[PDB]
Order: structure tokens, then sequence, then C-alpha cells
DNA sequence: TTTTTTTT
């Protein structure tokens, strides 16, 4: 017997060391790259293997259990031959396979599958926490005390019950010390959505995986796997066992600005109008509105949040109030652009956390209407934005507020904003008539916002100082005569912030705080309703 | 500091440096930074400014051959050292434009400062002159590539009409295929219309 | 054996190369002794925290071998460590259980660990059997427990005393013979055993529940945790919700499946962490050094140094000068004295402003809590009534802790705390006048220190106050709660050009301020 | 080193913990305070390429330049216990070639020594990353983002190399 | 087995149509909304006669059929004036 | 600038490449340009023209690689399989790199190129199994590449010394060997006084 | 989320695949329909899982207006309790 | 689930 192991170990090496397509043993570079970078494991393809020779295929698919572990010994065998010189160790090496064959559906999986190598895909609902797998045990006898060891696989063995050089029932025990361990995780898959039959809840089947496989993935996430069919005596039905796979490979179905990205970057600030055309950008479906465009680009681009050396720190997220639909499809396009954003209209292993607006953090928070949102009252916004925050919120988001149906919060939120063209309308109709029967886009305005708000910092000149000063005092002073305090003023300078930033001027100008001042006045007139 | 803006300067340099460098393809130089070097050289005028003050006091000698002595010595190493950061970034520039000139011009103005498309101008002059003359039976312009090839089948990968040769005319026509020496048609390849 | 003699003159060696050690074992045996001595009515615990550095410099390979096979050389090393303070310890006069004692001498180590350092979620099965280090928060801290480690026995009618030694996986880095955990109940002879209990020797054993940072915790993943076995000094070093560092030997431990009795297979080794020493992470206590001191004893001299430091407050806002003088004084908080007979004595100090919105009141809350060195933060609507003071809890039935009670000797603040509900107003009341809590709720009577100082916020009853109208028309509290209270600062604003340019100008400057490292458009991060 | 060598320009924008040991006035600006005056012992952090003359020039030289933290003992300790795990690119971009211009500036030979270890030791992994070219890796991933400016510009060269070594090699 | 298919000849009607309704809701609130519920009962319409096509005719009748729960809005305040208004879109053929 | 960067201070493969075509080679030509003493001629400048005017069919012969491979192009040339190309020969060399791990093996200088350039466009002449020398190559270069490896482990400044290693491994490895010994020289010089 | 061991189950909702949903009596149950009406599909973390339930079903509703008859004066949306955005879709 | 003081 023996001997027809050793010689499937030395059909599979003489396979790695020979398999060669044009003038490439592009298994034999694999797996000494892999060594390189530490990686010890290997990667197949089983057309590649048929290719070779169909016989050591097919002897896997009748035994894959048994013939895959020897598969990956002769792999350590290739490894330490091309990696260590002879006559001048290793662990065992990671085996990954891609069939890229027919899939069976997970619904269709049953006896028929049992020990064969199958190849399927879902999406992974969960992930488990790694785990210790010993690999290799150092074992002590109990009382003869006879040493011995125990090599084990993550395939298809206990302690010996003998004494081996009576002794005991079990005299043998585990010397943690010098035995060695790996990882191996626990997933869960279930049926794609597709997949489900009518009406039918989708199916779900737990998995296994080890040394290189592990954290390959995380939970919803839709993959493809191949491992064969296994079934184990679960301790938790007469002659029952539970059915689970064993993962041989994964493939993923979905799967740091470069050169040109930035230099993009820089030829849209080069752009004059630059601002004109974001604004022109923003949902075009939603005509007019300009003053809301315009606020959507001040609060996606946030502001230049300070730290005091004292230590009290200046907030950089702008939260903007909008005032039927209009505003929810104006949202939906915000996050959509939105680099990172939680939109929500105010509907909103033992281990609690906050409410989901604790979750959101950076990006933005959209809500359509807060007239309608009061779950938790408003005193958690009221919190969770004045002050950015066991239970404390340590969170930094600006607020994309908006509610159609018509104090406290609207001191809090820094813009304020509301909302016929028949011809749009009509242009609107016909459009979805088609569905049914200056430009940029979307990924650009992502990749162009999150770059500018991770490079620049715009600050306010000292002739926008005097400015802001002056306008501030002199609108106090108008209102005297007839309120605007610091909370406005710093709205003001946040925008004026955000529009340097939109120009990417590492210092503000005198233009930007003309034109902050113009869009607050927005909020203002419509503080004013 | 003073030093900052050269700093900012030196970092655009390296930005484009690496811009280059990594685009295999020959890529346009981005605009020259206009605005930076007309403010590090206000702050060199102000620099200059500050030194003659500071002679002046020297002939009012107060506490001259101390303070004036630090003050003119670190004068001069800020100016020294902007000086280092302009040099660096115009060499930069100039060693990008050489190579454009090398690889085509031989064989974006906007970008390009006056000044820096005069000295492009000049020097592709100079490479006409230096292929021209002594040396000439070679092309300096030429490939750097070896010519292992002695034939090469050539598809036009952008049709343009027919072609001259020294003792031949090739007719590009999409899609259609030639099988010449590669020495022939290297400069139409070059140019694009040719493909493999 | 012959490896593990050698590892233990090696180490000796390694001990006679940096004295500094064996200078802090004496000063550890004298200190113990002197308190020993003349004890009217703490000792050291036997440990030391030798510099990895130190140890990879005299012998890399000793080094090398501590980190990756602390099971094969850190046995050595503290029993070399314990050799060496015994025989150069005078041990004089030992009590009987100070004989039976053997109380030995436990090592640790201090930073420099490089790859051996990691994280709960960054751990890995490789690392197993191998000296590394991990940061995180402490949770689910089990309480102490006692733990048999020797057996001393007494052999009656033969005038003798038999121990037995106890082996645990947990107690010893190697691998042993567990133990049968019987008390020795005869003799090997035949005589009948006594348990000397005091004689034997025991351990307190602690199992704590370190997880992953959640500052670290990736989005969409239940951070990881790993265990910790602290043992003798090493219990009750830290608790629930503590940011802390940790050095032990990363263990595995059980059959993992490989059982016969177990039937599935499909689980995997236990894995534990016998931590050696640990590090708490504040990031608190601030420190304080001979020359700070006598830096503030010269500041003290100073003779308006008390505006100066006021002023130092807030320094981003302003306007509010004597309401930072109120606060520093707070800060400073007074003497509170307590009579024999029993009655107590307030020596703290509240502080509490109604003022328009927008004012930065909270703004300036917010600063005290940051520069507090203990603070409570809280608002009138996001506070509870019990959830401030206390809550009985279900857990038997427990009382949870409000913020009253947490930071007891620290402050708190409250936000708007006039929107703070009334009911838990008068639930305030007693905690702050009595400066204790008492809850008899769910037949669990209790009380609780509650002397933390607290510093209210709040808008008056009409938003802007009216000074026209009177402070009782614009305070909702009542004037009991409010002369329960101690310092009432009512801001106004006002329209004065002059302080509106003034202010103006402030959070101008303020806004212009340039980290000194940081330059224009480069983003953070008298 | 080129006076035109835009990395050496980089280091040499560097700054250094120093201190003066003159009050010389008319200088407060380095303390972005034109109007003060600069006082004896006042410890400020200066542009390297500005710092080395300082330091040169005074006898008592105008100015001190103190231990930087890149050179601290931490950072010594931590190269000693494991050259290829330091993130070398956080401690600073370009610290190699600002090491080497400590040790001309102050001849440290243990420094030195510390240095060319870590170089020895950090430039086996490189090699080793660069040579296993992919017929992104998160290990080389890593290696790399700890790597600083010359050693990734030496592994983009290696890797270069390489990649054109393959390419002749198994492709006509 | 009936998938009608819209007649986007005559959902050039379609498009004008709402947009007078949105008129008269400007007047005194349509959606696109309405206008999917539009097409979606047409299609049912041509599914009821076993019309993969859907007509004129389909159109018509969702058109009465919205137009008609339009008018359910409103009682006492405008449902005779949108009476008036849709006389002739609803009603009128 | 007139040189690309990359080619600044190294040769491409390509270089290589012509380097090694600049050398001579065994040959049999299937064409009898000797002219019998009973007509375009070569002439050439850079190599010998007596032997082209001179070939004869089946008659061994050097020739300028290049020229080899121009003729083998067409089916009128035959390019004779260098001795040390042969299964014998790799075996032995590969019995003495492990014989001796610290030192490499004689292989010619341009070996790796060579055998290259060979299997591309001289598989015909090659009287053993194509494959297996292919292989045996393989094998070769993981040797070499592994001691490379342990060489490199001790990088100094002093001096190296690669004795038999082999022009293309060379040219692989120069940019990384004198960087690192540049900046190594670099630290040890600023230590000097 | 039941123990069959640890399994869920469906909702009617979901049960509905193409079939209409006849309903009426019009909390959980409003919010459920929410995102029922937004998407034809119902999302779902319980167990901390997180997933969606496509039901791509008709919905029949009915109910009383106001809790009572039903009032010509005020619009058809004020004669019921229903969101406007129930309304619409 | 159902019943159930008790607190939140
Ligand atoms: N006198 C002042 N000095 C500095 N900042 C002020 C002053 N008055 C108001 N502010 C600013 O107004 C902002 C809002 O203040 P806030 O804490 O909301 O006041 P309130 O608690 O009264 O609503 C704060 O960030 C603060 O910086
Ligand atoms: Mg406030
Ligand atoms: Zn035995």
């Amino acid at each position: 017997n023996d001997d027809d192991n050793t010689e499937i170990i030395k059909s599979f090496k003489n396979f790695i060391l020979e398999f060669r397509l044009d003038s490439q043993f592009i298994y034999r570079d694999q797996l000494r790259n892999n060594i390189l970078v530490k990686n010890y494991s290997l990667t197949v393809n089983m057309e590649h293997l048929i290719g070779y020779n169909e016989d050591i295929y097919k002897k896997l698919s009748d035994e894959p259990s048994d013939i895959i572990p020897l598969f990956e010994t002769a792999i350590t065998q290739v490894a330490k031959r091309i990696s260590i010189l002879s006559r001048a160790s290793l662990p065992t090496f990671q085996l990954i396979l891609n069939s890229n064959a027919n899939q069976i559906p997970l619904r269709d999986l049953d006896s028929e599958h049992v020990s064969k190598i199958v190849r399927l895909s879902g999406i992974i609902i969960s992930t488990s926490v790694l785990s210790s797998r010993a690999t290799y045990l150092s074992i002590m006898c109990r009382n003869c005390r006879h040493t011995t060891s125990i090599t084990i696989n993550n395939f298809n063995v206990s302690l010996p019950r003998s004494c081996l050089s009576n002794c005991g029932p079990d005299p043998y025990i585990i010397i943690h010390e010098s035995s060695k361990f790996i990882d191996q995780q626990f997933l869960k898959l279930q049926e794609i959505p597709e997949l489900v039959p009518v009406g039918e809840m989708p199916r779900n089947l737990t998995m296994t995986c080890d040394r290189y496989l592990t954290n390959k993935v995380i939970p919803g996430t839709r993959v493809t796997i191949v491992g064969i069919y296994s079934i184990y005596n679960s301790k938790n039905g007469v002659a029952i066992r539970t059915p689970y796979i064993k993962i041989l490979g994964i493939q993923s179905d979905v799967e740091m600005f470069t050169e040109e990205e930035e230099e993009e970057f820089l030829q849209l600030s080069r752009n004059p109008k630059l601002y004109e055309i974001l604004t022109n950008s923003i949902a075009p479906s939603i005509f007019g509105n300009e003053d809301i465009k315009k606020a959507i680009v001040c609060l996606l681009m946030g502001g230049s949040k300070k730290i005091l050396p004292d230590g009290m720190r200046l907030r950089g997220d702008i939260n903007v109030l909008l005032l039927g639909t209009a505003k929810s499809q104006l949202l939906k396009f915000v996050e959509k652009v939105s680099p990172i954003a939680v939109y929500t209209s105010g509907k909103g292993e033992f281990y609690l956390e906050g409410g989901a607006m604790v979750l959101a953090d950076g990006g933005v928070v959209c809500i359509d209407e807060f007239d309608k949102m009061r779950d938790e009252d408003r005193v958690a916004i009221h919190e969770a934005m004045e002050q950015q925050t066991t239970t404390v919120l340590n969170s930094r988001t600006s607020v994309l507020a908006a509610a159609n149906p018509i104090t406290t919060i609207l001191s809090r939120f820094d813009m304020i904003f509301i909302v016929h063209n028949e011809e749009r309308d009509i242009s609107i109709a016909n459009h979805v008539i088609n569905i049914h029967t200056s430009e940029i886009s979307i990924e650009k305005m992502k990749r162009y916002i999150t770059y500018c708000r991770l490079k620049c910092a715009p600050r306010l000149s000292p002739q926008a100082a005097e400015k802001l000063s002056s306008n501030f005092v002199t609108i106090r002073k108008q209102l005297l005569i007839n309120p605007i305090t610091i909370r406005q003023l710093e709205a003001i300078i946040r925008i004026t912030e955000s529009l340097a930033k939109l120009e990417l001027s590492p210092i503000a100008q005198e233009r930007h705080v003309d034109e902050a001042i113009r869009l607050f006045q927005a909020s203002t007139m419509d503080a004013a309703s | 500091m003073y030093g900052d803006l050269g700093n900012k300067l030196v970092l655009e340099a390296k930005r484009t440096k690496q811009l280059y460098a990594r685009s295999n393809q020959d890529v346009n130089l981005p605009m020259y930074h206009e605005d930076i070097i007309r403010n590090i050289l206000k702050e060199v005028s102000n620099l200059r400014k500050n030194t003659e003050y500071l002679k002046e006091q020297q002939q009012l000698g107060m506490l001259d051959d101390k303070v004036a002595k630090c003050q003119y010595f670190v004068t001069l190493l800020c100016m020294e050292r902007n000086k280092r950061c302009l040099l660096a970034y115009q060499r930069l520039r100039t060693d990008i434009l050489d190579s454009m000139a090398w690889n085509n011009n031989g064989l974006d103005t906007n970008n390009l400062s006056h000044q820096e498309q005069e000295y492009l101008k000049e020097y592709c002059d100079l490479i006409t002159d230096l292929k021209s003359g002594d040396l000439v039976d070679i092309d300096l312009s030429g490939s750097l590539v070896p010519p292992s090839d002695v034939f090469i089948d050539v598809r036009v990968l952008k049709d343009a009409g027919e072609i001259q040769t020294e003792y031949g005319v090739f007719n590009l026509i999409k899609d259609s295929q030639f099988f010449v020496r590669q020495s022939d048609v290297e400069r139409l390849i070059q140019q694009g219309y040719l493909q493999k | 054996d012959a490896v593990f003699g050698d590892r233990v003159r090696r180490f000796q060696e390694f001990l006679d190369t940096f004295t500094s050690y064996r200078d802090s074992v004496r000063s550890i045996q004298v200190y113990n002794s002197n308190n020993a001595a003349n004890y009217n009515d703490n000792i050291l615990p036997h440990r030391i925290i030798i510099s990895l550095d130190d140890l990879r410099e005299f012998d890399r390979s000793f080094w090398s071998g501590i980190l990756v096979e602390p099971a094969y050389f850190i046995p050595p090393a503290e029993k070399a460590l314990t050799d060496l303070a015994d025989s150069m310890d005078d041990v004089p006069h030992p009590n009987a259980s100070a004989v039976s004692s053997r109380h030995p001498w436990k090592l640790s180590f201090k930073g420099s660990f490089g790859a051996h350092a990691l994280s709960p979620r960054t751990l890995t099965a490789q690392h197993l059997n191998k000296l590394v280090s991990v940061e995180g928060i402490v949770t689910k801290t089990s309480l102490v427990r006692p733990k048999l480690i020797r057996s001393v026995h007494y052999a009656a009618k033969t005038g003798r005393f038999h121990y037995r030694d106890y082996t645990d996986a947990t107690t010893t880095l190697t691998t042993r013979i567990p133990t049968p955990a019987i008390y020795p109940t005869e003799d090997t002879e035949g005589n009948k055993l006594t348990t000397e209990y005091g004689y034997s020797t025991f351990i307190d054993h602690q199992r704590i529940t370190v997880q992953e940072m959640p500052e670290m915790a990736p989005a969409g993943q239940l951070p990881r945790s790993i265990d910790v076995i602290l043992d003798d000094d090493l219990v009750d070093k830290t608790k629930p919700g503590d940011r802390v560092n940790v050095v032990g030997v990363f263990k595995s431990l059980g059959a993992g499946g490989m059982n016969q009795s177990n039937s599935n297979t499909l689980i995997g080794f236990k894995t534990l962490i016998l931590g050696n020493t640990v590090y708490p992470l504040h990031a608190a206590r601030q420190m304080l050094t001979d020359f700070d001191i006598r830096n503030i004893n010269k500041l003290s001299k100073k003779k308006d140094i008390f505006d100066i430091l006021s002023q130092s407050l807030a320094p981003s806002i302003y306007g509010h000068d004597h309401i930072k003088k109120a606060i520093l004084l707070m800060l400073m908080g007074g003497v509170e004295k307590n009579l024999e007979n029993g009655s107590h004595l307030r020596g703290d100090i509240n502080i509490l402003m109604v003022g328009d919105p927008s004012t930065a009141k909270s703004q300036l809350l917010r600063f005290v809590l940051n520069t507090a060195s203990l603070a409570i933060a809280t608002t009138g609507r996001g506070s509870s009534g019990v959830g401030l003071t206390a809550a009985v809890t279900t857990d038997e039935r427990r009382l949870e802790a409000g913020a009253m009670v947490l930071a007891d000797r620290g402050v708190v603040c409250i936000d708007e705390f006039d929107k703070m509900t009334d009911v838990d107003r008068v639930a305030i009341h007693e905690v702050m006048e009595q400066q204790t809590v008492t809850i008899a709720k769910a037949g669990i009577h209790t009380t609780l220190n509650a002397r933390c100082s607290v510093i209210a916020a709040a808008n008056p009853v009409f938003g802007q106050y009216d000074v026209n109208r009177d402070p009782h028309q614009n305070i909702a509290l009542p004037d009991s709660l409010l002369s329960r209270f101690d310092l009432l600062f009512v801001v106004t604003d006002d329209i004065n050009e002059i302080r509106d340019r003034s202010i103006s100008e402030h959070v101008l400057r303020t806004h212009r301020y340039l980290p000194p490292g940081y330059l224009e458009g480069e983003p953070v991060r008298p | 080193m080129g006076y035109y060598d835009i990395d050496d320009v980089l280091a040499d924008g560097t700054e250094f913990p120093c201190k003066f040991q003159y009050d010389i006035p008319g200088l407060g600006y380095l303390e972005n305070n034109p109007g003060r005056p600069i006082t004896k012992n006042t410890k400020l952090s200066l542009p390297l390429w500005l710092a080395r003359i300082l330091a040169i020039v005074g006898p008592v030289p105008f100015v001190e330049l103190l231990p930087p933290d890149m050179f601290s003992t931490k950072v010594m300790n931590a190269i000693k216990t494991d050259p290829v795990a330091l993130d070398l690119h956080s401690i600073n971009s370009h610290f190699f070639s600002l090491a080497i211009k400590w040790i001309m500036l102050f001849s440290e030979k243990e420094l030195a020594n510390v240095v060319s270890e870590l170089l020895l030791q950090r430039a086996q992994e490189l090699n080793h990353h660069a040579s296993s070219l992919s017929i992104t890796n998160i290990a080389t991933s890593t290696f790399l983002l700890k790597l600083e400016e010359m050693e990734k510009e030496i592994y983009k060269k290696s890797h270069e190399s390489y990649k054109d070594t393959k390419r002749w090699m198994f492709k006509k | 087995k009936i998938y009608p298919k819209l007649h986007q000849m005559d959902m050039d009607k379609v498009s004008r149509v709402y947009a007078d309704l949105r008129r008269e809701s400007i007047s005194t609130p349509i959606t696109v909304r309405h206008l999917e519920s539009i097409l979606r009962i047409a299609e049912s319409f041509a599914k009821m006669r076993l019309s993969e096509f859907v007509s004129s005719y389909d159109l018509d009748r969702a058109i009465k059929v919205v137009v008609d729960s339009f008018v359910d809005a409103q009682k006492v305040s405008v449902r005779r004036q949108l009476r008036r208004s849709f006389a002739i879109y609803t009603l009128g053929h | 600038m007139s040189l690309p960067a990359h080619l600044q201070q190294t040769f491409s493969p390509e270089e290589i490449q012509f380097i090694v075509e600049n050398e001579p080679i065994k040959i049999f030509p299937r064409i009898t340009t000797r002219q019998k003493i009973r007509h375009t001629r070569w002439q050439l400048i850079t190599t010998d023209d007596k032997a082209l005017n001179n070939m004869v069919a089946m008659r061994s012969t050097e020739v300028v690689l290049w020229i080899a491979l121009l003729l083998k192009q067409q089916s009128k040339c035959s390019i004779v399989a260098p001795q040390w190309l042969t299964t014998k020969e790799l075996d032995r060399k590969i019995q003495y790199e492990k014989t001796h791990p610290d030192r490499f093996s004689e292989l010619p200088w341009n070996w790796l190129v060579l055998a290259r350039i060979l299997f591309n466009k001289a598989k015909d002449d090659f009287h053993d199994p194509i494959h297996e020398l292919r292989g045996k190559i393989q094998d070769l270069r993981e040797i070499r590449q592994i001691k490379v490896l342990k060489g490199l482990k001790y990088l100094n400044e002093s001096h190296l010394q690669l004795d038999n290693l082999s022009l293309l491994e060379i040219n692989e490895l120069r940019p990384f060997i004198t960087e690192i010994m540049d900046k190594l020289r670099e630290i040890h010089t600023a230590s000097l006084t | 989320v039941r123990k069959d061991e640890w399994t869920l189950e469906g909702g009617a909702l979901v049960l509905a695949d193409k079939g209409v949903c006849l309903i009426d009596e019009f909390d959980q149950d409003r919010t459920s329909i929410h995102e029922a009406m937004e998407q034809q599909s119902i999302s779902i973390s319980k167990a901390g899982i997180v997933t969606t339930l496509q039901a791509r079903c008709s919905i029949i509703a009915a109910a009383n207006p106001n809790g009572g008859r039903y009032n010509s004066t005020l619009p058809l949306a004020q004669n019921v309790s229903l969101t406007e955005p129930i309304l619409s879709r």
C-alpha cells in the first residue's frame, strides 16, 4: 500500500516539477515565489492537472480526502528541493484548487455529492473567529514516560490508547509546548437570492477554512467556493449526521490614488468654474435648487477641522437642513456620490452598542424628514452633532438634514433650505417612458472629494478674516437697530473653508468669504420662513 | 518659514518626477507653478532688502559684530536654500524636456514657461545640429532598442494613405498588413501608424 | 535538565551583568524586612521587570530563546533569579509558614517586543508557545479566587510534615503530569495525615477577557478578544473597561476535539495568555518631578497666579474670566470636613450657568471635562435619574451605578440641565447635598458615596434670559435646588459692537491657529 | 549627494530639535516672531540645511543640535530587536539619508554600525520581495509600507530589473 | 405567458397627459410613481385581455383609474375643481 | 536626455542578447557558397568573411551567432548545439553545484541567454529531448538563485567575489547589489572622520 | 429565529412571492411595510446576520378611515393615518 | 408562551 501512496506522491511531484506551458514551469515558479514571500501554499488549476495526466485528477476525485494530503506532501518535498540546498524546517503547505467547472446549486446538494469535490457559490452570511488545529503534537506516555508524537491532517484520529513502549488505557498526553497548530475558521453560506426557489427560505450551509485560506473574506460577500461535500457527527434523528463542506479554495466574486488621479484632480482645480461644474453635476435630474446644490457641495467637502493647543477642537463637519420626494432623491444622490454616507429618514453573542446614528462616522448621515424623524428624540442628534458625540459617541460625520413638512435643532444645524417647470416634467415622463419600454462622473466626484479632503486643509486669509469680522459685527449691529451669534459665524467660516477646499487653495480668499456669506444668507432667508 | 515655499516647490518637483517615471509612456509635464516661483522670488527680494537694511545698521554699528554677523549669515543661508530649491525644480523640468526632445522631437507648450519653451527649441536645434554633419551616418535620434529582427510584419494601426520609401511605396490602408524590414518602417511605427 | 541548569547559570551571569536588577531585588528584600519590623498596625511582591533589551545585548541567544521558547527559558530564568535572591537574602528567623512558603521571585519584561507585540485580532496560532504582548480593553473580569499549589500535611503519630505540590496548565509554563488534586489523607507508610492549612500554600487565580481596541476594530466585525490568566500580584491590577497592554506566554490547552470522548472532533484547542506582566494604558494620573514641584512652588510666589491660571483655562473661549476663576476654584475643590461624631461637611464646589444658545457654556463644560483629571459628561435629556445616581439591576439583583456614583471623588458636568426631568432633579438633590446616594428599591437597601463635584449648564426658561423678568421666572429650577447648588452664573449675550468685534477677532485668530509642524493646506494628523 | 538631487533637498528640508547658545536680537522670526529677540538656551527645532551651518558657526556655536527622536535610544533598541518589523517609514520618510547626514555631522560609530545592520537586514527581505514576481500580496504590501523612500526607490529598480528579466526570458 | 409591450408612440401622449396632470396638481400633487402606476395598470389591462402589446385603450383606462384615485384626495376641498379639470382626461374620450 | 533612465546604470536583457549574438558558433550549412575552381559574396566587416564565401553543405564551421540565426530563420542553416548544452554536461554541472554549495559552477558566461535563444529558434537541432534540457536548465537556474541569496547574506562594503556567476544573472542583480554596496560604503565613510 | 441548534424562519411578507399579500387593520408592521414598499425585499440582521429576503409580491390593503365613518372633509390621507410615503407607494 | 412583581 504505502508504495502506492509514494507512487501518487511521486506523480504529483513530477506534475509540479514538469508541468510546463510554452516555456515556463508555471507551478515551479509559483511555488518558488510563494516560498519567497513565506506563503507556504500552492494554488493549482484542475484543468492543468487533467492536462498533465487525467489519471491523477480522477484518482483525486475518487478519494479527495486522502489524495489531497499526499499532494500537499509532494508540494512540501518540492519546496524543500527548490528552496533549500540538498546536502547543505518548512511547514506543511496548503493546496488551493480551482475547478472552474459547472456549479451545483446549494439546494441541489445531497447525498450524491458526499465526499465529492464540489464547486458552487453563494454569499457569505457570517464569519467565525479562528481556532487552533493541531498539525503536530508532542505526546508523553503517562506512566512509562515514553516520548512520542502525532502528525494530524485536517481531513477525514485520536490519542493512542496503547503504550507502544499494562501501562494504561490512555497513558499518552499532549505537550502543548512542543506541539504545533494552525488556524481554522468557520463560515456560513446561503444560496444566491436568485437561486432561492419561489417563496422559499434561502438555504444555508457551514464551512471551515484553515492555513492561508483563513480570513480571506468577510460576511455579506458574494463568493464562489470549491470543497468536498463533508458530513460530521455533530453532538447536537437516528443515523442523522450534520453536513458541512471543507473549503478547498475560494474565489471572490466582488473582490491609494495614483499619479493619474492626482493629475486629474489638479486639472479639475485648474478649471475656474470647477465649483459651478460641481453644482451643475449634483443630482442633475433635480433641476433648479441651485443653492441646494451649493450646500450639498459644501457639506460633502466638510471643513478644516482644527484642534487647539488647549485641546478644544474646531468642528469641520458642516450640517445642512432642507425642506416632497425631491429632497429624497437629492439625499439618495448625495449618499450615492458620497465617499461614505448614512441615509435613513428616521426609521432607524452578547453585545450592545449605540443606535444606527452612532455607527455612522466620517462621510455623511442623511435623513429625508426630521419632521418625521423623532426616534430617540432630537436630543440624541443634538449631542451627536453639536458635540460630535462607555456611552460616548466617538463619531464625526456631516449631517444632511431635510424635511418637507414644517428652534433648538435649527440652531444646531448649520444651513437651512427648502424645496413649476412643466417642460422638465415632460422630459422626466419621457425618460420614465424610455426606461420602461458640466458633466462629471459620480465615481470621479467621489475620488476628487475624498482626495481633496485628504490632502487639502484651507485656512482663512487674514483679509478674509477682517472681511468676516466686519460682516459679522455689521450684521449684529443691523439686528440691533432692527439673532446672529458665534454659531452662525462658525458656520460661515466652515463654509468658506469648504469653498477654499474645493479650490484646493491652502489659504482662503475673500471670494470664498463672499460666496460663503451669500450661501449662508440662503439659510437665513429660509430661517425667516 | 522662508524654506516652506521651497519645500512645497521641491515636493511638486518630486511628484512630477514620479509622474513621469511611473508612467511608462511619455507624459506631458505639469503646469509651471509660476505662482510659487513668484512668491519665492518675492521672499528672496524681501531678504535682499533685509540684508541691505542690516548693512545700514552695521554702519550704525548696533552690535554688528555678533548680531549683524548672525543675521547676515542666516539671511544668506535662507536665500541659498531657496536658490537650491528653485534650481532643482527647474533642472528637473529641463531634463524631462530634454527627454521629450530626444524621444520624439528628434524623431503641451502651454505647460512650459516661455523661457522653458525657448530652451526646448534651442535644445531641438542643438540635437538636429548634432545628427547633421559628422556622425550623420548613424541616426542618434534612432531607437536605442537593438535591431534584433531584420524583417517584421506590420499592420497599419491608422490609415494615412500611401507613403514613399527609398525604393518603394507603402499603401497605408486600415487593416492591411505589410511584411517589410523593420528599419524602413521604424519611424512610422514610432509615429503610431503601424502596429507590431 | 543540563540545558536547564546551563540556562540557570547563564541568567545568573546576566543578573551579575546588571547589578541594577540585584540592587532592586535587595531594595525589595530590605523594604519588606523593614515593613515587618515595627508594624504598629504593604509588602513588595517578589517580582522583577528585566529589560528585554538588556538580555538581547548580554546574550542574544538566551534573549531569542526567551522570546520564542519561553516555556524552556523563563522557568530556569526565574529559578536563577529566586536562587540569587535567596542566597543574597538574609531570610532571618523565617516563620514556620515562611519556611514552607517557598515564595519565589517572578520575572517581567519592558518594551522592545517587535513582532512579538500584537493585538487580540492580530494574534495567530503560530505565536503559540511564544512570549508575546497585546493591547486592548479589559472586559468580563472574573473574581479573585484561591488556588491550591501545596498541601502541607502533618503526619500525626509520627511528628512529621509531608507536603505535596500541585500542577496546573496555568501554574506551570511547561506541561507536567496533572496532579490528582487530592489532599494527602494518609501517609504512604499508613499514618493518617492532617491538612495543615496556612502552612499549605495557595495562590490567587484571576481570569479576564481583553478585547481588541474598538478604535482598531474593523468595520462589520466583532472585535476579537483573548483571555489572560492573571495570578498572584498580577491579580486585581485592573478592572473592566481598562485599555491596557499585557505581556504573557500565548499558550494552548485542552484536547480541541482530539480526545477520544469527542465525537464530532470539529473543534479547536483552547488557547490562553499566561500574563507575566501588565502595563496599564491610560491613553488618568498626572506625574510630578522634583523640578516640576520646585517650578510650582516658585509659581505660587507669583502674586496674581490665581488670575494667570484662570486665564490659562478656556483660552479659546473669551469673556467669562470670572466663570474661569470659578471653574479654577471648583477644580481645586476645597476642604471637606467630617466631624468625629459622623457629620459630613461638603467641601466641594458646584458651578452652573444659565446662558443663551451658542453661549459656549456647553463648550466651556467640554473644556472643563477634557482638562479635568476624572470627569463625567452628560446632558439633561441624555441623563436619567437612576442612570445619573444609580439603577437597581437584575444582574442576584445588583445596583447599577449612575453617573454620580462614577467619579465619586472626581468631577461631573451636565448639559441642558434645565431640560433635565424634574424627578431626576430631585434625585440629584440628595446626591449633591448629602454627597452620598442611597437606594432602597427592589428590596435592595444601599448607600453609596456620591461626593463627586457637579457643574451643570442650562438655558433660561425663555431661551433668552430676560433681565427684566425675575431669575425665578428665568429659572425653571426650584430655588431649593438653586440654593442647594452653589454658584449661579447668569451669562447673557449683548450687542456691544466693540465686544462683538473683540470676540469676532478672537474666534478668527482661533481658526487661524497653525500646528507648528503643519502648514497651510496640510490637514492635521499674558 | 547631488546639489540638484530632489531627495537630498527634501531631506535637508527636514528640521531637527536645537537650542541656541546666544541671545541674538532680530532673529525671533525663527520663532515666527520677528519682533522678539532670540535668547540663549532657546530650545528651537530648525531645518537641517540651516541647523547644520548654525551648528558649524559660532568657541561656542550659535546653536546646538539636540539628539532627535529618530535617533532616540528607543529607536536603536527597536532596530536591534527587529529590523524588518520596524516601520522606518512611520518614524520618518527619509530616515536613512538623514542618518548618514547625522553621522557625517558627528562621527557616531555605534550609530553607523546600527544603521549598517538595519540596512543589510531590511535589504535581504526587500530583495526577497522584489524577486517574488507575480506570474500585490499583503505581506509585500506591508513591507513596502514600512519601506522608506530610498528603500522604495531601490525596490522599484530591482523589481523592474526582475520583471524585464522574466519578460525577455519566458516570452520571446 | 402575457407580457404587455408598452406603445412608445402612445407613450408620447402618456407623457403629455402626465405633464397636464402635473400642471393641475400644481394648480392644487402628482409624482412619477403615479406615472409608473398608470403604466403598470395599463399593462394589467392588456394582460386581462391576453394582450402582450399595450394599446391606447389600456392607457385610457389606466389614465381614468389613476385620475380617479387622485380625485379621492381632497373631496370637499377641490373635488369639484378636479372634476371640471379632468372631466375630459378621465371621462372624456 | 540622450539615455533613458532604465538604461542609465545597466543593460536591458536586449543588450545582453546583442552582446551574446556577437559571439561565434558551430553550424552546419545547408548551402555550398564555396565556389569550385572549375557571384554574390558576403564581404562583411565586423566579422570574418572568409568562411562565409566558403560554405559547403553539411560541413561544420563557425559564424557569428546573429548570422547563424538569420540563416536558421531560413531553412538554409542548422545550428550545432554547444557541447556544454548536453544532458551529460548539465547533469555534471548540477552534481558539481550540489557538491560545492559555496561555489558556483563553471557554466559559460552566456549560458542562460544562449540556451534561451537556441530553445526558441533551434529546437530542431537539439539532439537530446528538448523538454529535459529545458528542465535541467531551470533546475540550474533555481540552484544558482539560491546560492545568490546565500551570498547576498554576506553583503559587505569591502568587496564581493561572484566568480563563475553568469552574465545574465549579473545583469539581473546589478542594480540592487550596486546600490546596497553604495549605501553601506557611504555609511561607513561618514563614520570615518 | 429559534433553535432547530439555531435556525431562522421567514415571514408572511416573504412567503408572498409574486403573490398578492392581503392585509388590513392598519408599529413594527408599519416599518416592515416601509422597507417592503421601498424595495420588494426584507432586510434582517437577526442573530447578527445581516441579510435580505426578496418578497417581490403584490400587496392589498384595507382599513376604516381614521377608525370611523369616512369624512369627505379633509383629504383621503387625512381620512386615514398612513404616512404619505405609504400612500404613494 | 404565559403569568408576574417589580423596576425602568
Ligand atoms: N464668548 C465666547 N468666546 C468664545 N467662543 C464663543 C463665545 N460665545 C460663543 N462661542 C462659540 O459658540 C459656539 C457654540 O456654543 P455652545 O457651547 O453651543 O453655547 P450654548 O451651550 O450656550 O448653546 C461654541 O463653539 C463657542 O466657541
Ligand atoms: Mg452649547
Ligand atoms: Zn507507557
